[PDB]
């Protein structure tokens, strides 16, 4: 079972790079993509060679495409270190991006590059065994990202049909770079994927800028830093489907244990400790305080208050020295302090995966080396306060019909945006419904 | 210089303080839907929180506690006294069946025909005259309880008081001082309930803070015991106490965060 | 809390403490509005290139 | 992504000339087209208007109905890095009449020019669109600039339409009858151009004459800050960076409706050895005095908003001063365009300056620059003063009718949300 990866847009790729170098440094596969530690060359179905492929000379390939309308960005790939561990069809470039437009990426270019992409995928999918699903990391702004990246989406629900998909959001930040109209092609790729997304895990630069300003005394966290500490985040989760593991072991086990209505698939990520390299000595925070940090709003990856949701799922994913015992202790410590509560219909309980494995930072990074982390996936209500605020964005431009006449111009219609607004607001009514009392 | 933006116009006590922010020379007051306020004067019914503390380079505070309802509503009140360990002897008791369970038997069949059931105060004390104890207590964005010192008093068959007269009269006819007498416990109380709902309503981390200022009502029987009543999220103040109680809050709350005693410290 | 389905292997383990109990669209769609949009788009361009030659 | 710059007339000529040697300073290219700069961030982007003896050509085509103006472009500095196919003109001349361009005069050369055009579009692996400058106030390149744009849209309907338009002012004028040709220029531009970049040879002067305190500036002096602005807004264009500009997104970002893309510039530090602190860049930056339109923002409200800060500089304090801005100035930010004033920085200074800020802003203000020329035009056009000379190429009244209504209804459009 292989989990081919797809990466859509700047981020996706960006931020691709860097998971894919940071699983090259945990699976101790060099530059070159030969691994020394293993020893089936070309062969084998060790647990890395879920998201790694074994060639005859003993090299490793990522399973995953990076595509983008533009070229500058995944032409930085194919020129860079990991140059090599990719091959080169996984890299599909264009010509021209959307310019910020969910139609122009969707409609105008989507359907000029669809079929490519899916060619490529396919041929991944080909070499794979067993296709467990796709990850798929976009962000919901970029045009190329919403877009290209809903397109894809559906086009991949009909021909994987079964294939389980996982999506990598990311959810617009004014304070990081931003177009006037991201909130229209967030609200557009949201309503179109909705149903072809398993679950979607978002990560807003707005917490991840300032975590990085905090923890790591970054003034103006670059998108380097943003994407190193998300990698760290997006290896908790993927860490599950690369290793052996009894929690998370394949795609399906994310939906099951996490996504208790289809609708509700997004679950806020919550990740600790992040450690500032510069800092050359480091209190050692314990499983009970990591544990507990996890229910602190600034480690969440998209601020929202969860004492005012109730909770549906919540699963503890501890890397390094992290034992049961100090899990149980913490959870009871935490439980008795804190303001947990849980949807009658689920019962109050966390799922623990621990990995002996220590977290991994990159060298030279910002982030400090530490001997244990834990990073928690939750689905509570409150994550339908990010919705709302984009809904808001949408709307206050809405009302003038601000800018859509470019998408318009792109073939699209003016009814999607109230098709898509709808689908949002009855999506904040499900969230309400199932935590408001 | 300073934003704020009222979105409470029905706010006595807060229409005051933004007037205070005016005249202070840093402070102004910006649409009540512009996004770029320092300073909210929420309104008192469905205040958005989760659009504040999200505006780059702003700090953000709000005249209201989110999830300062439970102690605020008559239900929620009783719920959460019954429900929190940590919440109760100064309480009286109120009210599914177990309120038949009646079998003095006063409460305030055919009031079950016509809400929470409490026993109501046969033996109140009377200066034959009745008087309700009103005092106000602010909490800033640290959690730090502060009572406003003054405090109002709002014939009785079985079937405005300032607080230095309500002493005189104590010590004259009771030998007593209010502070002894009624006034610690009131303390008690206050600093029980508040510090109860701390953990869920603190903002001490939120990406925004709060501020809220609060009415408890206190009823004194015969043996000189203090009984909660109601808590009021938005209570008004005496017109007298208007202009201190007002200022005090636009320095203790505004100008703590917002940097340019009337109040009893009970937490800090 | 009660600790259940722990699993041991040599990467890790896992395990399930509870504190408490509990109480499609065709290719064809696909395409025929993908080529809607073009034709809307056509529409117009050829209303722009008519204004054009007037 | 190339982008194919078009300079019609005197005035577009010269401004244009200029911009060709400012921005080929800054990309160290020199006037034979050779390069010796020492920084490849310069060689990076240059495609963007220069195409490659290692030596790189501006992609210019430079038009005009009289050899004067561009034979003395050629005599001058960069005279040689331009292209000789490039250049394209005639002899008849437009004697100041907008018809006698956008009909009779200039319905000739027009396809020579597209010729030229045309090869320039096909040589480029990407079109990003077209750059235009011109003045809307008199006759080759208010008129026949129109036209072009007109046929370079019908060619090219999928490529982003640029023009720095000098609107026509009392203070420097030419002729009585500049009005009209501005009011007629308008009009085209409202359907034929995504951007417009309006600079008012009015302010410029004052610019000058006040601020600067020049007595009597010359056409060189409002040229001056003309190439300044120009390398300003082209800046995210030319050098790479965070935010790599592109004519499609810029109108995506700064155009909530299609006829108000009317941008008022604005440029600080307005020349010097004492470079401005962040602060005052900022404070400069959102002077009226330092707007190259003649529009007070304060009259108006502010749709959108870029902000360019080329030279070594605080990041954050760049950020921490745009926020105050916004945060003191919110009732000139319209609230239903949200964060929609956004800020980058390029780490190449302009060329003598240690650092500076360009400015591009949408406000419904503009909208006093077209009331300006709609009440000149409304005075003549009453006792239809002059009129003969357009009558007699075969214009008709009617005609000024319409485009002066149009600029009135464009003025109306502003008011609108302004309010
Ligand atoms: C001031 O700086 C500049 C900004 C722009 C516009 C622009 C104009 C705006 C705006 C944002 C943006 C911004 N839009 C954008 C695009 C892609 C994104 N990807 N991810 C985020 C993101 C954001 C620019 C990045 O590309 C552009 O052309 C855009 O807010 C209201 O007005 C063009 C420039 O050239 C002339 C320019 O130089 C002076
Ligand atoms: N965290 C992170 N955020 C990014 C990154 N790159 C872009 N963004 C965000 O991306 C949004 C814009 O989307 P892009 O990825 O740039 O757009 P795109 O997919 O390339 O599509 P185009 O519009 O055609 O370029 C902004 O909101 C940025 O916050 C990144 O590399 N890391
Ligand atoms: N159990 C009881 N015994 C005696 N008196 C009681 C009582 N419950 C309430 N009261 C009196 O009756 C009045 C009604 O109580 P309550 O405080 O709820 O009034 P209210 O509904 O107007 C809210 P508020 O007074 O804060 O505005 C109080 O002023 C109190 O003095
Ligand atoms: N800023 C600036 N304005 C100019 C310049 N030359 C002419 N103008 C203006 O252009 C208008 C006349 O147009 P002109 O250049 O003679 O256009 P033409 O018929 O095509 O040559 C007048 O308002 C002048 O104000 C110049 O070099 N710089
Ligand atoms: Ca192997
Ligand atoms: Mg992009
Ligand atoms: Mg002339
Ligand atoms: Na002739």
């Amino acid at each position: 079972r292989e989990c081919i990866s797809i990466h859509v847009g700047q981020a996706g790729v960006q931020i691709g790079n860097a998971c894919w170098e940071l699983y090259c440094l945990e699976h101790g596969i060099q530059p070159d993509g030969q691994m020394p530690s293993d020893k089936t060359i070309g062969g084998g179905d060790d647990s890395f060679n879920t998201f790694f492929s074994e060639t005859g000379a003993g090299k490793h390939v990522p399973r995953a495409v990076f595509v983008d309308l533009e070229p500058t960005v995944i032409d930085e790939v194919r020129t860079g270190t990991y140059r090599q561990l990719f091959h080169p069809e996984q890299l599909i470039t264009g010509k021209e991006d959307a310019a910020n437009n969910y139609a122009r990426g969707h409609y105008t270019i989507g359907k000029e590059i669809i079929d490519l992409v899916l060619d490529r995928i396919r041929k991944l999918a080909d070499q794979c065994t067993g296709l467990q699903g796709f990850l798929v990391f976009h962000s919901f702004g970029g045009g190329t990202g919403s877009g290209f990246t809903s397109l894809l989406m559906e086009r991949l629900s009909v021909d994987y049909g079964k294939k389980s998909k996982l999506e990598f959001s990311i959810y617009p930040a004014p304070q990081v770079s931003t177009a006037v109209v991201e909130p229209y092609n967030s609200i557009l790729t949201t309503h179109t994927t909705l149903e072809h997304s398993d679950c979607a895990f978002m990560v807003d630069n707005e917490a991840i800028y300032d975590i990085c300003r905090r923890n790591l005394d970054i003034e103006r966290p670059t998108y380097t830093n943003l994407n190193r500490l998300i990698s760290q985040i997006v290896s908790s989760i993927t860490a599950s489907l690369r290793f052996d593991g009894a929690l998370n072991v394949d795609l399906t086990e994310f939906q099951t244990n996490l996504v208790p209505y289809p609708r509700i698939h997004f679950p806020l990520a919550t990740y600790a400790p992040v450690i500032s390299a510069e800092k050359a000595y480091h209190e050692q925070l314990s499983v009970a305080e990591i544990t507990n940090a996890c229910f602190e709003p600034a480690n969440q990856m998209v601020k929202c208050d969860p004492r005012h949701g109730k909770y549906m799922a919540c699963c503890l994913l501890y890397r390094g020295d992290v034992v049961p015992k100090d899990v149980n202790a913490a959870i009871a410590t935490i439980k008795t302090k804190r303001s947990i509560q849980f949807v009658d219909w689920c019962p109050t309980g966390f799922k623990v995966g621990i990995n002996y494995q220590p977290p991994t930072v990159v060298p030279g990074g910002d982030l400090a080396k530490v001997q244990r982390a834990v990073c928690m996936l939750s689905n509570t209500t409150a994550i339908a306060e990010a919705w709302a605020r984009l809904d808001h964005k949408f709307d206050l431009m809405y009302a003038k019909r601000a800018f859509v006449h470019w998408y318009v111009g792109e073939g699209m219609e003016e009814g999607e945006f109230s098709e898509a607004r709808e689908d949002m607001a009855a999506l904040e009514k499900d969230y309400e419904e199932v935590g408001v009392d | 210089m300073y934003t704020f933006v009222v979105r409470d116009e029905n706010s006595s006590v807060y229409a005051e303080v933004s007037r205070l922010l005016l005249a202070t020379g840093q402070w102004k007051r910006l649409r009540k839907d512009n996004p770029r306020f320092n300073l909210m004067l929420g309104e008192r019914n469905r205040l958005p929180f989760g659009r504040l503390g999200h505006e780059p380079g702003l700090v953000q505070l709000v005249n209201y506690y989110r999830g300062a309802d439970k102690l605020c509503r008559k239900a929620s009140l009783v719920k959460l006294i019954k429900t929190s360990p940590e919440l109760c002897t100064w309480f009286p008791e109120s009210y599914r069946e177990v309120f038949l369970a009646y079998n003095g038997n006063v409460w305030i069949s055919e009031l079950l025909d016509f809400h929470v059931i409490q026993k109501y105060l046969e033996k109140p004390l009377l200066l034959h005259r009745k008087f309700d104890i009103r005092s106000w207590v602010l909490v800033d964005h640290l959690y730090n309880i502060y009572l406003y010192r003054e405090g109002v008093l709002r014939p009785y068959n079985s079937a405005e008081m300032f607080f230095e007269e309500f002493n005189q009269y104590l010590m004259d006819a009771l030998n007593t001082t209010l502070e002894n007498s009624i006034l610690l416990q009131i303390k008690h109380i206050i600093r029980s309930c508040l510090m109860c709902i701390e953990p869920a309503i603190s903002t001490k981390h939120l990406h925004y803070q709060s501020f809220q200022l609060f009415g408890f009502d206190f009823m004194v029987d015969e043996e000189l015991k203090v009984w909660l009543i109601e808590v009021n999220g938005a209570p008004a103040c005496a017109q007298k106490l208007y202009a201190e109680l007002c200022q005090g809050i636009v320095d203790v709350a505004i100008s703590s965060v917002f940097p340019l005693s009337i109040f009893i410290k009970l937490l800090e | 809390m009660e600790v259940i389905e722990l699993n041991k292997c040599t990467s890790g383990q896992s395990f399930e403490v509870i504190l408490k109990p509990p109480s499609d669209p065709s290719l064809e769609e696909i395409q025929k509005k993908l080529e809607a949009a073009e034709e809307r788009r056509k529409y117009q361009e050829a209303e722009l290139l008519k204004h054009l030659a007037e | 992504r190339e982008i194919v710059h078009i300079q019609a007339g005197q005035c577009g000529n010269q401004i244009g000339a200029k911009f060709w040697e400012v921005i080929s300073d800054e990309h160290g290219i020199d006037p034979t087209g050779s390069y010796h700069g020492d920084s490849d961030l310069q060689l990076e982007r240059i495609n963007v208007y220069y195409n490659e003896g290692n030596k790189y050509v501006p992609r210019a085509i430079l038009v005009d109905l009289e050899p004067g103006t561009m034979d003395s472009v050629r005599s001058g500095p960069f005279g040689q890095i331009f292209r000789p196919d490039n250049f394209v003109f005639g002899q008849s001349g437009a004697g100041n009449n907008w018809a006698k361009g956008h009909y009779t005069e200039g319905a000739e050369l027009v396809d020579s020019v597209l010729d030229v055009v045309r090869k320039e579009s096909e040589s480029c692996d990407c079109l990003q669109g077209f750059q235009l400058t011109h003045s809307l106030g008199g006759g080759t390149g208010s008129g026949m600039g129109t036209l072009l744009i007109s046929k370079i849209r019908e060619e090219y309907p999928d490529r982003i339409m640029n023009t720095f338009s000098v609107m026509p002012s009392p203070k420097v004028s030419d002729t009585v009858v500049e009005p009209y040709n501005a009011t007629l220029s308008v009009h085209q531009l409202v359907e034929n151009t995504d951007e417009t970049y309006c600079i008012d040879n009015e302010a410029l002067y004052d610019i000058c004459f006040r601020t600067l305190k020049l007595t009597t500036p010359t056409y060189g002096d409002l040229n001056h800050l003309v190439s300044a602005t120009m390398s300003g807004v082209t800046t995210c264009l030319r050098f790479p960076g965070q935010l790599n500009a592109d004519l499609r997104k810029l109108a995506v970002n700064m155009v909530p409706f299609p006829r108000l893309h009317f941008f008022m510039p604005g440029f600080a530090p307005l020349t010097q050895y004492r470079g401005l602190t962040v602060p005052e860049l900022t404070q400069q930056m959102f002077d009226s005095k330092n707007m190259m339109a003649a529009c007070d923002p304060r009259h108006g409200r502010y749709l959108t908003v870029a902000a360019i800060f080329r030279g070594r500089m605080s990041m954050k304090e760049v950020d921490e001063q745009m926020l105050n801005v916004q945060n003191k100035n919110s009732s000139y930010f319209v609230e239903w365009i949200p964060n929609n004033v956004k800020t980058a920085v390029c780490d190449i200074p302009p060329r003598g300056l240690k650092m500076s800020a360009t400015f591009i802003g949408n406000s419904t203000a503009i909208q006093e620059l077209f009331k300006r020329i709609s009440e000149q035009f409304t005075a003549m056009f009453r006792r239809k003063a002059f009129l003969h000379w357009y009558t007699g190429e075969g214009m008709d009244e009617m005609e000024f009718t319409e485009a002066e209504s149009n600029m009135n209804d464009l003025v109306s459009e502003y008011q609108q949300y302004q309010d």
